[PDB]
């Protein structure tokens, strides 16, 4: 006597989800998911939909500018497994030393405008940068084009702008590449 | 923004006690036998007591959570009985229910 | 006639490793109301044999946790409320199902467990004698 | 006390499940129970016992102010302070 | 004018529809969605259960309207994808014991919260019939001493149970290693042994 | 008329169906990349139209549970080992191997090897608190006449 | 004279509902729990932690929906997921009902790390079950 063991079957942590989405239909007499299942509630023309729509984001955004103003509430954390995109963010730089450190951490942070600061004080005290982050610096100058990145809070033409950092920081570069142009 | 001055002063034991849980359990367990020298017995006696103390677990109260109310909490629920009763007879708790037999 | 043309498979795939064998799997779910734990039953057991799973039930006693307060809030010792927690059990035996089998049900089940149901679920799981069982060192 | 084949026996078996192997009273045995649990202080039941009040009641007041949070208690409270500031009675000044 | 509340979609719903479309995962019961004309509350005097409109009751209820039969049999096609077929050579429990001596338990722990941590989830249960194991009179012997209360003379089972490692794995693998080490000093032989 | 996916081309590139796909991820992640990928995304984006949707995009970002429940997910031990947790013997190293030092430290391990909770970091340094103690302690225990130091 | 959670009839004329018309004694016989969570049954832990959520996010809402809640909320804990069910009056705008919504759901996830979902049912009135 010899038993047959079946080999295993593997899947994602969705897939049973999935199969089980896979046999549910849209509902033909329901408003779109997004909106409260309510009479009262459920909006009645396309202008009701958007306006629904953009008022739970505006709540959405006004809960996260909260959360992001007042981070000291929100940093207990009783979740197991953790939830890292319910932990509060971090948009401002800490490092203060006039350093490749706090500029580097601006640049992921995209503040250009202190990102050019620290830069623009490491150039004048001659300290280490790196090629990739003086290159990391141009990008995001270019991409933003000296625009500050919007937060919560505190068309036609050319966007661009004949004087800018950025053109500036790539005339002072010691040295280009590819990557660069 | 504690209930009251009490529960302050129990939050404060709390903290305190678990910082040097593990300093208190590493002495503690020094004295709690009879192997090593009474001498090292003695000096780890004079350390347990040099520690501060509102660091011992026995100073630390189950008060209640809501009211600080210092006797008459229920451990499970960590609620003086007066809460626990007004919220299990609004029905928001689960399961608790009045018991009758 | 707004059916979808053509619908996509969720992705499956066969691992060259063997699959786990369990010889019994005791789902013991807990609630406070009789009704909701007959229902889950009654859900379990249709999803079961639909799956073709052996699965026998049984309701294990139920427990009463009793407790004793006083009634009054300065002083009334001689008056008190007596409170209740009524734990019901239900017991689903399965037998001989696969590791694949019963991961997907137990997802299944899990998933759509009724809020105030609690579950605990005991996996026998079969095995071969280790390598070096065999024989001494 | 016990045959010595007894004796060794159990020795073995407590060598292999990692009990104590040496004859040890109970009053050092406090050290293995001591350092087996978790001390009582280190339990979440212990150190976390109350809710972080100030957590609350700042995120509270918070919400009340930029006005997300309509605490009636609160405007109970101001209603009948201003009305207490009307009738004469205020808090004196500190260290006067 | 003010805002008029438009008429539940129940209306708008056929008798010959596609429930599990309506609700395809759980969800609180809603008036505006359920079509039966479901009553809860206890009556007045002269009087009928609350209608659904406002039901608190109902609202209570975890109701089943999203697991019917139909929709349990759907999911269930939909799943059967996922099943693998159980060995039909050892159809009875004797055969599982013939090719399978070794049974591990471990309990896994499903309740409310946003903690999954349970330890309770950590013990494991190593059940082995010593008749199934490769052992002589003296092994035998050696082995039952040495578990001493571990071993059921009735049920011929030796039964270890691990909950000394925080982890699931780690209490496996030592009750595993524990069966290895017990089996292998059963077999050894020590001078003390002589003097029975 | 006629396929129209077929006839005369720029006649510029050649026949390389390879793209640009040589490995570079040792350069740092490129912002503009990154950015990209939004757009992507967006691209991708539709509103949840049913609640499973909601809740493969909830376990998606991870804050939904993932069935079946396993109570240990999320969590490795520091991705210790059975042997690690429980024979701590190999620790005792600069203890004596035999007096009543060696004895209470044999009790301690002995305690730590039971214990489910503290992780093997933890006990390690329990053992190095309990080694710089009594070496501390050097001169008590030379005049109380135990080996040590 | 038992005065714990009743409703003492006066004049026959306050109006009541379902919820506020039952005492207490009435909870395993009419009226359901208002939560529903695993931590109070045999076994459980963390009743406590449940118990203090379920008390904050009741004054929670409260305040968040000023004159607007028709009844006490319905609290239901599935796995890690949390669903407030609300019975809510239709004075508000329904804008100011998505904003709240959206609002409230994201917060209260953030705060307790839990799929925190919120579902209303409108009513045009407080619904009255009797009048006492």
């Amino acid at each position: 006597e010899e038993v047959v063991i079946p080999k295993k079957k593997t899947w994602d942590k969705v897939a049973v989800l999935q199969a089980l989405a896979s046999t549910v239909n849209r509902d033909t007499t329901a408003v779109p998911y997004v909106f409260q299942d309510d009479p009262y509630l459920m909006p009645a023309s396309s202008l009701e939909s958007r306006s629904f729509l953009l008022a739970k984001k505006s709540g959405e955004n006004v809960a996260k500018f909260i959360i992001n103003s007042y981070p000291k509430y929100f940093q207990k954390d009783i979740a197991e497994p953790h939830i890292p995109c319910l932990m509060p963010e971090y948009f401002e730089p800490q490092i203060k030393d006039i350093s490749e450190a706090a500029l580097k951490e601006r640049i992921e942070l995209r503040k250009v405008k202190a990102s050019v600061d620290m830069f623009d004080q490491l150039l004048q005290a001659g300290t280490t940068v790196s090629l990739e982050t003086t290159n990391s610096l141009l990008d995001l100058l270019c991409y933003y084009g000296d625009q500050e990145p919007s937060t919560d809070y505190h068309q036609f033409g050319v966007t661009w702008r004949a004087k800018n950092n950025a053109e500036r920081i790539f005339s002072l570069m010691p040295e280009k590449n590819e990557h660069s142009y | 923004h504690y209930v009251d001055w009490r529960m302050w002063r129990d939050v404060k034991r709390r903290k305190m006690a678990y910082e040097y849980a593990d300093e208190r359990l590493r002495i503690n367990s020094l004295r709690k036998n009879t192997i090593l020298p009474k001498i090292l017995q003695d000096v780890a006696d004079e350390e347990i007591a040099a520690l501060p103390r509102d660091s011992c677990p026995v100073r630390i109260r189950n008060r209640c959570v809501m009211t600080s109310r210092p006797r008459g909490v229920k451990r499970r629920w960590r609620l003086s009985r007066i809460v626990f009763r007004h919220l299990a007879d609004h029905g928001q708790l689960s399961g608790i229910q009045r018991a009758t037999w | 006639v707004d059916v979808p043309k053509d619908l996509t498979k969720p992705v499956v795939t066969i691992s060259d490793e063997p699959d786990i064998l369990y010889k019994r799997l005791s789902v013991l779910v807990k609630g406070h109301d009789k009704a909701v734990l007959d229902s889950y039953e009654y859900f379990a057991v249709l999803a079961a044999k639909e799956l073709g799973i052996s699965i026998k039930v049984h309701e294990p006693p139920r427990k009463i946790e009793r407790f004793t307060l006083l009634q009054s809030v300065h002083i009334y010792k001689k008056h008190r409320v007596q409170y209740e927690m009524r734990t019901l059990y239900r017991c689903l035996e399965l037998e001989h199902l696969t590791g694949s089998t019963a991961d997907v049900y137990l997802e299944y089940i899990q998933r759509n467990l009724p809020e105030g149901v609690a579950m605990e679920v005991t996996k026998t799981q079969l095995e071969q004698l280790p390598e070096h069982i065999k024989e001494p060192i | 006390s016990l045959s010595e084949y007894a004796f060794r026996m159990s020795r073995l078996s407590a060598r292999l499940f990692g009990e104590v192997t040496r004859p040890t009273n109970s009053k050092s045995m406090k050290v293995v129970k001591l350092f087996s649990e978790l001390p009582l202080a280190k339990k979440k039941e212990t150190y976390d016992w109350y809710p972080n009040h100030h957590t609350y009641a700042e995120l509270m007041q918070t919400l009340r102010f930029l006005g997300l949070y309509r605490d009636e208690h609160q405007d109970f409270m101001d209603e009948q302070k201003r009305l207490k500031k009307l009738r004469g009675k205020e808090k004196p000044k500190k260290g006067e | 004018p003010r805002r008029k509340a438009l008429p539940p979609r129940t209306e708008k719903m056929a008798v010959d529809q596609d429930w599990p479309s309506v609700y395809p995962v759980a969800a609180p019961f809603k008036p505006s969605a359920v079509p039966l004309p479901v009553r809860m509350g206890y009556p007045v005097k002269k009087g009928v259960p609350m209608a659904k409109e406002g039901n608190l009751e109902l609202l209570k209820i975890p109701n089943f309207l999203h697991l019917t039969p139909v929709a349990i049999k759907k999911h269930c096609e939909a799943l059967k994808d996922f099943c693998t077929e159980w060995p039909a050579a050892l159809d009875s429990d004797e055969k599982c014991e013939k090719h399978f001596p070794i049974e591990i338990d471990s309990t896994d722990y499903v309740s409310s919260g946003p903690s999954v941590r349970n330890p309770r989830a950590r013990v494991v249960v190593l059940r082995v019939k010593l008749s199934s194991l490769n052992l002589d009179d003296h092994a035998k012997k050696k082995l039952i001493k040495l578990v001493g209360e571990r071993y059921c003379k009735t049920t011929d089972v030796l039964t270890i149970k691990t909950d000394r490692c925080p982890l699931r794995r780690q209490n496996y693998d030592y009750a595993v290693y524990l069966l290895t080490v017990l089996y292998h000093e059963s077999w050894n032989t020590e001078e003390w042994e002589k003097s029975k | 008329r006629k396929n129209i996916f077929t006839g005369k081309r720029l006649n510029i590139f050649d026949m390389m169906a390879v793209t640009k796909e040589a490995p570079e991820t040792d350069t740092s992640p490129s912002l503009w990349d990154v950015e990209f990928a939004k757009q992507l995304a967006t691209v991708n984006e539709q509103p949840l139209q049913n609640g499973f949707e909601e809740l493969i995009q909830w376990t998606k970002e991870g804050k939904l549970w993932e069935f079946p429940i396993n109570n240990e997910a999320g969590f490795d031990d520091d991705g210790s080992e059975f042997h690690e947790h429980i024979f701590l013997e190999k620790h005792l190293e600069s203890f004596p191997k035999q007096g009543p030092i060696r004895h209470f430290m044999e009790l301690v391990t002995c305690g730590l090897s039971k214990n489910p909770y503290l992780s093997v970091k933890q006990k390690v340094e329990h053992i190095e608190w309990f080694r710089n103690y009594f070496n501390e302690k050097k001169d008590i225990l030379k005049e109380s006449n135990i080996q040590f130091n | 004279k038992n005065r714990a959670a009743r409703v003492r009839v006066s004049k026959g004329d306050k109006p009541v509902t379902y919820e506020e018309a039952h005492a207490p004694h009435y909870i395993a016989h009419r009226k359901g729990w208002l939560s529903l969570h695993t931590g109070n049954l045999d076994g459980e832990d963390h009743a406590a932690e449940r118990t203090v959520e379920d008390v904050f996010l009741r004054k929670f809402m409260w305040g968040t929906f000023p004159g607007c809640l028709a009844d006490q909320l319905v609290l239901k804990r599935r796995g890690n997921q949390l669903e407030i069910c609300a019975v809510v009056l239709r004075q508000l705008s329904p804008h100011k009902y998505y904003f709240l919504v959206g609002y409230s759901e994201t917060l209260l996830s953030y705060f307790y790390k839990c799929p925190v979902r919120l579902h209303l049912q409108t009513v045009p009135s407080k619904v009255v079950y009797k009048y006492l």
